């Protein structure tokens, strides 16, 4: 919520991969230092920044959307087929603490699989924290898919589309 | 478990800064030493047209 | 009979849970509301199986619970503690023995009787089906349905000849299970057992009319193969064991049809045997092929799913009547207007 | 209660693991290494420097769409302190004590394209041996490829055009 | 409780500057297997060694590698790879040992140097081999003296006989039409294997459009891959092919001996020399590693007097380092160790002790020295009699360089730092050189800069290849006159024993592999374990067996009743037999192989370890101490006598033959000419009285009309059965090793099987024949229909989608699968314990868990990740329909074929090259009668017969 709402940082700044790989990027002690090393230094919540990156031992964040191995969830294309973070994450923005907003079930997943026109967005739109959907938005979601090409149902709703 | 609630921010944030140098990037205008600007999306074109030298 | 097939079922559905590899998982084969939005395939047959079974074992407890229900009214008029009266009483529900309530007694047990026919026949239809679905060619064999209803009822009367004739040897129902009871028992054993060797010979006739050389070789497998003491072992058990049965003194004698009996119970494990091991032991490419040598634990579980059935069967002994304590008077009373009416 | 693969035995990402000293599967760079197909034989792609001086010059000839990149990568990595339009002025150098450098100032108007990118990858004077010392600009040669570097100080080349 | 548990997550402390999380990468390295390098595609998922791929830009690699590179993932991750310097067992300091060896040769410069010696194996390497040189005009009284069991003496005793001087010999198989193999198993893994079997295979394959073949003629004791892909094989015994090769030379007219052999023998004799002198520079004559030096010089006298040189074969200057006899070169060590001039050994790789002649008593010899340096990458049996044990880093995390079979010196391109320390070769030199704490990576580009330049070796890193190292050709003179002044030696009277590599274990350096232990062998199928294998007349013979042996001769009136008697000589496989065959006994079980030669045994080298890990510990009997300098690869008289006590073989196929199905379909070159469909048309007309079989079905299907379809076609004439595809699937798809007694119980897990199926019209002497059997991903899935839960089915793009999250056993999808693809987790198969083995899993691919059913995913990690590209390239352009090319998804079979029979692709698109090899004539599904629809369709085996001989 600080770092977003109120320093302003870029999601890909500290998330580098999720438009490129399977994986978004989970933050390096280096990118925390790259402003760290001025900001707030001598500070015992930042003790543990300041303790990694003179070791190699890393800070164990606790992953909180976590997938049970089975699932290979991809961030790059759907990032790039203009699926933006806030419908799938919510608003993390506004987070002090991460929380998981939704259960990532298999159903959950297969109804946009099914469904997506009511979740597209402009690919334009994916890293703004403050777009909404319009008022009708389902015209504009057909026209989303036919834009992007979006698989049908089938296709989407494939077991080695996810599971492997 | 409810969905949280967080505290709205009630500071200065870094959208004024952000819609300031958006607005300074754009509709021409002036600054306080300088001539004039060039706003994004033709100054831009005017580096294209003009190249940038090579090796 | 029907003690002997809720707990013969109740050994069986366990052998599901037991052989499925992940056996907490047995609920995704039954159509249950999950997050995932998943289904069964309902095209396979073991889908149709877990229906079969769940039906069968519940329609067959409800139906023993209705014929048990004037039987524990009469265990508890019969009983002498009062602490042992309630025991029968809440599973009795005051049956009273009313007319108005025996008509509809016997519209129930009509109905139920009319309704467990098809269902037995589609269950051991779709335990059939479970092989004659694939593409196996041991299994895709369009008579199995009715070859595996004759078999299962011949193996039951031959487990129900083996246990009602110690009952009545150790018990006095000589009056109530008689030599006309064994005799048309083993009369039932011998349609039925000529039904499975007429299966018998309508598969030995499929694989030499066909042309096909994987029904050729499946004959030959049979016949001369690695498992073929199975296919000798059951043509003895289930073929020449059964021509004594014809014979009147045989199908009278006790000590006969006990040897009888256990014979077929081992012919028709053997027949199971050659059915399903020595069919998928050799397939269509010979490079997969393997032989199947069962190990000391899935006999350790065999011997203890027998033990399983006789705890349930002397439990059943011990607080249940063997026998129906009502249709037996009810039975001797229409002897006795046969006898009025010469 | 299942919990069969929802932790498998392979490593992901950025899994920890015990078998190494700094308590992480993720290996860093073999120093030396290149992958394949990946040459490194233009020096002045990689690095500002080609006889020990600075160049003011580019390996590719300047693009629309490179300039669309660079304002991309600008606005992802480069404005958080820098700013948008280049002045310097951010919520982190209101915060803290960054204040950034100005694009807009003589020094940095008739700086170098490869002094530009050597600060991109490198930053600037690290601690002193003598009267201490520290780093600020920090350097960016991990986050960002070299030629979007190089798009982006294309950018920072508009950018300057664009306040003059 | 919880769904799961806390799943903690460790970032970098600095990020990588070429990586991107989550993007596998690919760097190009060079993996060795005598000390011929071979340009690699290592995959690093997150910065370690995960997948290696054959690189393109490579000579001896062309995309495709053999079974030995696909499984050094798992010999990196072997968890008994050594970690620290042993002095006496004890552990020890690395610096420590350099102090010592330090003064060691400080108190050994006193003299100029006699105390000190060396024993490699054979160095391709150029900066070692200068280190080695730099070493040696330091101390000019040391000598190199190198060795390793699998060599190439022969070849360099033949050509030092031929023309004077050391050559390199190459063969181009792309421009051969006949191709003749003098025990020359060069289909199997060595010198140029994946070269002259991709060569070997382009001009094999056969289209309507071709109008040429190429055809092999094979002599061998021991059937190889070889002989499997040959049009006509003479098993004759391995000391007969000496008077084969002068018998060839006497008809065809240079020098040699008008050897007497049998009328089979001299058929195939005239057979060869009809033709030859038919195609001139159009041929090639190979002469085996094993085969002697006259053999090799002979072969270079026929293809010189053929018009060979310069069309066919080529002769380069030699790559190896210095040639030399290593066995004489041992003899010479093990005399001076004898002797006590020895003070100073130091060894690099190898194993000298276990891959020794147990007649020079390696042992013995070695326990007079003062001290002993060993580095070979393991505590082998070397290193536990040795002092002063370094261990020694793997080719994937050292650097290093490594010439091919033609020359090319590319450089040994390290993905990890090395995991438990230990020094390479060229550090380990640099410290016998007077400089300890050297870096390897700085010691190999100290000698590439000023060599190749700067900007050399950067293109060379970024490639895999050294445009500036490749040997030139040279016209060296043959010398007729030294052919001639010959022994020419006989063979032997009496039961010969051949001394061969193994197919999975090589020498024995991979006994620890899991992989290579668990994979069937070619030819026999067995797994973990050594047998005398052996022709069923010579088994008859020997051990008195009761049966006949000529019962499996016949034609097709009485093939079935002799399959039936090849299965009943079956089993008797594991008889143990006491072999004595110059002083040493044995006692081996037995194995029978049809394709054998008669009066032979072939004992494979590399078992009866000690010293392994704990995967292929005591595996096998041990052959080495049998073996001896004097022949180190045939023999002349052994005592084979059966002494009951049969063992336990295990095999992963136990029935031998084609029971007359329509499976491995063989056709001939003239009527594939005249008709390419007159295979097809054959089968059904027999089967069904049509040419063509009128299959109906009661299930629709799917359309697949206007979408990504995608298939495999498998190329039977160009399959060699080298099982390379094999351990690249497992090395892939994280497939569980299981125990022995795992596959005894019948439960191997092998998403892919080569099929090796006897088919002849004589089973003491059958044909070959070698098949890929993975998942056909059929449209109409009979596994597909019998899952209870749906946890099989079918894709849009047209694949069956085993889900393992889903999979709840059941086991019915096994026995509804016709082809028996699916491989079941009977137990908790898959290890998780091993920290080393579960960095070598793939992250990409599940870790199948006991109680779900595998089988094989067409590579769905690559199609996916492909499909996800293709969409992401697609939406960045703007496009809105995806494109995925021809060559955009490569599986790992595919990819790893040496010889390209696996070829994926689209169905639906009609330009890609799985819809034209599906075009063709010959290409067939497997049980259409089933009606499944198989996506992985086959192509016919086209012989290329000759009519002196067949017709
Ligand atoms: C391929 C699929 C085939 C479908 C098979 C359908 C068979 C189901 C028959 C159930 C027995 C009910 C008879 C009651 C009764 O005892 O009838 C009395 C007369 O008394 C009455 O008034 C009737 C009482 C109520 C009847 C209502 C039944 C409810 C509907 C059943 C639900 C099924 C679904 C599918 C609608 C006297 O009549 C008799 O006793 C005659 C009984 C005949 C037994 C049939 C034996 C055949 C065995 C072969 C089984 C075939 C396999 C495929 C199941
Ligand atoms: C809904 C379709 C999502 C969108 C859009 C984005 N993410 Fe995601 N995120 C999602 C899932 C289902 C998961 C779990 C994946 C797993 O294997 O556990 C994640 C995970 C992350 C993570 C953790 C690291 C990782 O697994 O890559 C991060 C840091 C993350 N997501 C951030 C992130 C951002 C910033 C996104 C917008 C550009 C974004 N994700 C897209 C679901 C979805
Ligand atoms: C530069 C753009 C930053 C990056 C990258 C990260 N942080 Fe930061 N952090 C930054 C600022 C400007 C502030 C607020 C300063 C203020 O006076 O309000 C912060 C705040 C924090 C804090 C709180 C420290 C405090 O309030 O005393 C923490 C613990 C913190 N940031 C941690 C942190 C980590 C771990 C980062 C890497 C993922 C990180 N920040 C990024 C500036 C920047
Ligand atoms: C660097 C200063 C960051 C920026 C900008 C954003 N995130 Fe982030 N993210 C960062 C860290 C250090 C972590 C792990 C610690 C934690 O609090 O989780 C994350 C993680 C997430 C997650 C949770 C994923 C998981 O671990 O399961 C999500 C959902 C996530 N980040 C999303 C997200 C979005 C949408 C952002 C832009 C508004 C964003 N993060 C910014 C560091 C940084
Ligand atoms: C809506 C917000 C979605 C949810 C929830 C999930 N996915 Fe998704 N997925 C979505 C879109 C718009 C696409 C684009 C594909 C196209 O053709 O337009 C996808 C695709 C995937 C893929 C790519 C595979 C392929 O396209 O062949 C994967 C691997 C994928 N989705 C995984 C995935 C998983 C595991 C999810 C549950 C956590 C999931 N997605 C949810 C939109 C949405
Ligand atoms: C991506 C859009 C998916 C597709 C297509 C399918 N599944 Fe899935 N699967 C997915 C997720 C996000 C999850 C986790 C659900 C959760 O509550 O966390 C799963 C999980 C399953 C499971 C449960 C596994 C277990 O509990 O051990 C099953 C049984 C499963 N998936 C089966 C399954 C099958 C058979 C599918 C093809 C028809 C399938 N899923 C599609 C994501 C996706
Ligand atoms: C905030 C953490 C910054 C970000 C993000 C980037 N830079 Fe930076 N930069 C920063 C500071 C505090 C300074 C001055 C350091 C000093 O000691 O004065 C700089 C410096 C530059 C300069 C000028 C270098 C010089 O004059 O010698 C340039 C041209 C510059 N930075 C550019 C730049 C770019 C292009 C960035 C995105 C990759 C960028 N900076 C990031 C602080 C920060
Ligand atoms: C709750 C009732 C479910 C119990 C029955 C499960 C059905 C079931 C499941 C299986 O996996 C089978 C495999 C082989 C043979 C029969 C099978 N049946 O019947
Ligand atoms: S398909 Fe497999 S066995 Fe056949 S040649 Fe290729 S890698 Fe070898
Ligand atoms: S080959 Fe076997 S596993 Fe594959 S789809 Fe066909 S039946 Fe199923
Ligand atoms: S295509 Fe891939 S998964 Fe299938 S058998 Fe070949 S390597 Fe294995
Ligand atoms: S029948 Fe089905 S439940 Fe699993 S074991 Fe086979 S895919």
């Amino acid at each position: 919520q600080l770092h977003v709402n109120v320093v302003g940082i870029d999601c890909r700044y500290c998330h580098t991969s999720v438009d490129q790989s399977y994986f978004a990027n989970i933050p390096a002690t280096e990118t925390c230092m790259t402003c760290h090393s001025q900001i707030k230094t001598y500070s015992p919540l930042l003790e543990k920044v300041r303790e990694s990156y003179a070791t190699g031992k890393p800070i164990e964040w606790v992953k909180v959307y976590d997938l049970p191995n089975f699932v290979y969830f991809n961030h790059s294309i759907h990032v790039n087929k203009g699926i933006g973070c806030s419908t799938c994450h919510g608003q993390v923005n506004n987070m002090p603490v991460v929380w998981q907003q939704q259960a990532l079930y298999m159903g959950w997943c297969l109804n946009c699989h099914r469904n997506p026109e009511l979740y597209v967005r402009p690919r334009e739109e994916v890293y703004n924290m403050d777009y909404v959907p319009p008022s009708n938005q389902l015209e504009i979601g057909r026209q989303l898919v036919a834009e992007y090409g979006i698989m049908p149902p089938d296709q989407l709703t494939n077991c080695y589309v996810c599971h492997r | 478990p409810f969905t949280p609630q967080p505290a709205p921010v009630t500071g200065n944030t870094y959208r004024t800064y952000v819609n300031d140098a958006r607005t300074l990037l754009n509709s021409y205008g002036y600054t306080m030493e300088g001539k004039v600007h060039i706003p994004i999306d033709r100054a831009m074109d005017l580096i294209v047209e003009r190249g940038l030298p090579v090796r | 009979a029907e003690a002997m097939t809720l707990f013969a079922v109740a050994c069986a559905g366990l052998y599901p849970i037991l052989h499925l590899g992940r056996p907490w998982l047995f609920y995704w084969l039954i159509p249950y509301p999950n997050t995932h939005g998943m289904w069964p395939q309902f095209r396979s047959a073991l889908a149709w199986d877990v229906f079969a079974i769940s039906t069968y074992a519940t329609v067959s407890l409800v139906f023993w619970l209705v014929g048990l229900i004037p039987d524990f009214a009469t265990l508890r008029d019969r009983a002498k503690n009062i602490w042992v009266k309630r025991l029968y009483g809440i599973a009795a529900l005051g049956w009273r023995g009313s007319a108005r309530h025996w008509h509809r007694y016997e519209m129930a047990s009509i109905l139920l009787a009319g309704l467990s026919t098809p269902l037995v026949v589609s269950v051991h239809s779709i335990i059939s089906l479970d092989f004659a679905i694939s593409q196996v060619p041991g299994w895709q064999v369009t008579v199995f349905p009715p070859y595996f209803v004759a078999g299962a009822v011949f193996a039951g009367f031959a487990m129900v000849l083996l246990l009602m004739i110690p009952v009545r040897t150790f018990y006095g129902f000589e009056n109530y299970i008689t030599l006309h009871h064994l005799d048309v028992m083993a009369k039932v054993m011998l349609t039925t057992g000529m039904i499975v060797v007429y299966g018998y010979f309508m598969e030995v006739f499929a694989s030499l009319y066909s042309g096909n050389e994987f029904e050729e070789y499946l004959l030959y497998n049979r016949l001369f193969g690695p498992s073929s003491w199975a296919y000798w072992g059951l043509l003895f058990c289930n073929a020449v064991a059964i021509q004594p049965l014809w014979f009147k003194k045989v199908r009278q004698n006790i000590p006969a049809l006990l040897i009888i009996s256990l014979i077929v119970s081992v012919g028709m494990w053997l027949e199971r045997y050659v059915i399903i091991v020595i069919s998928l032991e050799r397939d269509f490419l010979p490079s997969s092929w393997d032989i199947y040598i069962p190990t000391i634990w899935d006999w350790s579980l065999y011997i203890g799913t027998f033990g399983l059935f006789f705890t349930l069967l002397f439990l059943f002994i011990r607080v249940l009547p063997m026998i129906n304590i009502f249709e037996m008077r009810l039975f001797l009373y229409q002897e006795t207007e046969k006898a009025k009416q010469r | 209660c299942h919990q069969d693969m929802y932790d498998q035995q392979k490593y992901t990402t950025y899994e920890p693991s015990s078998f190494f000293a700094d308590g992480r599967s993720s290996r860093p760079n073999v120093p030396g290494t290149t992958p394949f197909e990946v040459v490194k034989t233009d020096e002045f792609l990689y690095t500002g420097l080609i006889d020990g001086q600075e160049v003011d010059a580019m390996p590719f000839p300047v693009t629309k769409d490179l300039l669309l990149r660079g304002q991309l990568k600008y606005n992802i990595y480069c404005a958080v302190c820098h700013g948008e339009a280049g002045y310097g002025a951010s919520m982190v150098a209101e915060r803290g004590g960054i204040v950034p450098a100005n694009f807009h100032q003589q020094r940095l108007r008739e700086a170098p394209l490869s002094h530009f990118f050597v600060v991109i990858t490198n930053g600037v004077y690290r601690g002193d041996p003598e009267n201490g010392g520290y780093q600020s600009m920090y350097g960016y040669a991990s986050r960002i490829t070299p030629e979007d570097r190089w798009a982006i100080a294309a950018y920072i080349r508009a950018l300057q055009l664009s306040q003059n | 409780c919880t769904y799961q548990p806390r799943q903690y997550i460790a970032p970098f402390d600095r990020q990588p500057e070429g990586r991107v999380p989550g993007i596998p990468q690919y760097f190009a390295s060079t993996l060795t297997l005598g000390g011929y390098g071979t340009g690699v595609l290592v995959r690093s998922n997150e910065g370690r060694p995960t997948k290696v791929e054959g690189n393109p830009r490579h000579p001896a690699s062309l995309g495709g590698t053999d079974l030995f590179a696909q499984a050094e993932i798992l010999t990196m991750y072997d968890p008994d790879r050594s970690t620290t310097v042993l002095r006496q067992g004890v552990p020890s300091t690395w610096a420590e040992f350099t102090t010592t060896l330090g003064n060691a040769l400080t108190a050994a410069r006193a003299t100029q140097g006699a105390g000190v010696r060396l024993l490699t194996t054979t160095i391709t390497s150029p900066s070692l081999a200068a280190q080695i040189e730099q070493f040696l005009q330091a101390y000019p009284q040391a000598r190199w003296y190198q060795y390793e069991p699998i060599n190439r003496d022969n070849v360099v005793a033949g050509a030092r006989l031929a023309f004077g001087r050391d050559v390199t010999t190459r063969y181009d198989l792309s421009a051969a039409q006949v191709v003749v193999s003098l025990d020359a198993d060069f289909l199997a893994p060595g010198p140029g294997f994946v070269a002259y079997a991709r060569a070997f295979a382009e001009r094999r394959k056969v289209r309507k459009d071709s109008t040429t073949m190429n055809r092999l003629y094979v002599v061998e004791a021991s059937p190889s891959t070889t002989g499997t892909a040959a049009d006509h094989r003479l098993p004759l015994r391995a000391d007969a092919i000496a008077a084969f090769t002068g018998a060839l030379a006497n008809e065809l007219g240079v020098g040699g001996a008008p050897a007497t052999l049998s009328p089979k023998a001299e058929e195939f004799l005239r057979a060869i020399a009809r033709d030859l002198e038919e195609h001139r520079g159009q041929s090639v004559v190979i002469a085996g590693d094993q085969q002697p030096p006259i053999v090799h010089a002979l072969a270079h006298l026929i293809n010189a007097e053929l018009g060979n040189v310069g069309q066919t074969v080529f002769y380069h200057e030699p790559v190896e380092a210095r040639p030399t006899n290593q066995t004489e070169e041992l003899v010479a060590l093990v005399s001076e160790m004898a002797a006590g001039r020895v003070e100073t050994l130091i060894m690099i790789g190898g194993n000298p002790v276990y891959n020794a002649p147990g007649d020079l008593r390696f042992a013995d010899r070695m326990a007079s020295v003062p001290l002993t340096i060993h580095l070979s990458q393991f505590v082998d049996e070397t290193s536990a009699r040795a002092t002063w044990h370094i261990p020694q880093a793997h080719p994937l995390e050292s650097w290093g360089d490594a010439r091919a079979f033609d020359g090319t010196a590319s450089i040994v391109q390290p993905l990890i730092e090395p995991l438990y320390g230990g020094k390479t070769a060229n550090e380990l030199l640099a410290a016998m050189l007077g400089q300890p704490e050297a870096e390897s990576y700085d010691l190999v580009r100290s000698f590439w800069l000023e060599q190749i330049g700067e900007t050399g070796w950067q293109v060379a890193l970024a490639n895999g290849v050294i445009a500036e190292t490749v040997a030139p050709v040279i016209e060296p003179t043959l010398n007729e006159g030294a052919i001639r002044a010959t022994p020419i030696p006989q063979p032997g009277d009496g039961v010969e024993i051949v001394f061969r590599p193994d197919p999975s274990l090589f020498d024995g350096f991979y006994a620890n592999n899991g992989w290579l232990q668990e994979l069937p062998r070619p030819l026999t199928k067995l797994v973990w374990d050594n047998a005398a294998l052996m022709s069923p007349r010579t088994a008859i013979k020997l051990l008195g067996l009761p049966f006949n042996a000529d019962r499996l001769i016949g034609t097709e009136a009485d093939d079935r009743e002799r399959q039936q008697y090849l299965e009943q000589l079956s089993k008797v496989n594991g008889t143990i037999a006491r072999i004595e065959y110059r002083g040493g006994i044995i006692e081996i079980p037995i194995w029978l192989l049809p394709g054998h030669a008669e009066d032979s045994i072939t004992l494979n080298l590399g078992y009866g370890r000690t010293h392994a890990g704990r995967v292929g510990n005591n595996v096998g009997i041990d052959v080495y101490p049998i073996r001896t300098s004097d022949s180190p690869w045939f023999g002349a008289g052994a005592r084979v006598t059966n002494t009951g006590r049969t063992y336990l073989l295990v095999s992963t196929q136990d029935h031998w033959t084609l029971e007359g199905r329509d499976i491995y379909r063989v056709g001939e070159f003239k009527k594939f000419k005249e008709d390419p469909k007159y295979i097809a048309k054959e089968v059904y007309q027999e089967e069904y009285g049509r040419e063509t079989p009128n299959y109906q079905s009661l299930q629709p299907g799917d359309d697949y009309t206007g979408r990504n379809a995608w298939g495999m076609t498998i190329n039977l004439n160009a399959c060699i059965g080298c099982n390379a595809c094999v351990v690249a699937c497992q090395a892939e798809n994280n497939i569980a090793v299981v125990g022995k007694d795992q596959v005894s119980r019948g439960r191997e897990m092998h998403w892919i099987r080569i099929d090796r199926y006897f088919a002849g019209e004589d089973l003491d002497n059958p044909s070959i024949y070698m098949m890929p059997v993975n998942c056909m991903q059929c449209e109409k899935a009979p596994c597909e229909v019998v899952c209870p839960v749906a946890a099989t089915v079918h894709d849009y793009e047209g694949l069956n989608n085993m889900v393992y999250n889903r999979c709840v056993g059941t086991k019915y999808c096994s026995n509804n699968c016709p082809y028996k693809v699916r491989r079941f987790n009977f137990l908790q198969y898959s290890d998780t314990t091993t920290e080393t083995f579960k960095l070598a899993f793939n992250p990409d691919v599940t870790v199948r868990i006991r109680g779900v059913m595998e089988k094989c995913t067409y590579c769905v990690q690559r199609i996916s990740g492909a499909r996800i590209a293709a969409k992401r390239a697609a939406v960045q352009a703007g496009q809105s329909s995806y494109v995925i090319s021809d060559g955009a998804i490569q599986t790992a079979c595919e990819q790893a074929c040496p010889t390209g029979a696996i070829v994926f692709g689209d169905i639906n698109d009609s330009n890609s090259r799985v819809a034209k090899w599906k075009a063709e004539g010959h290409n067939y599904g497997l049980l259409g009668f089933l009606n499944t629809v198989p996506r992985t369709t086959y192509l016919a085996r086209v012989r290329n017969p000759s009519e002196e001989l067949e017709k």
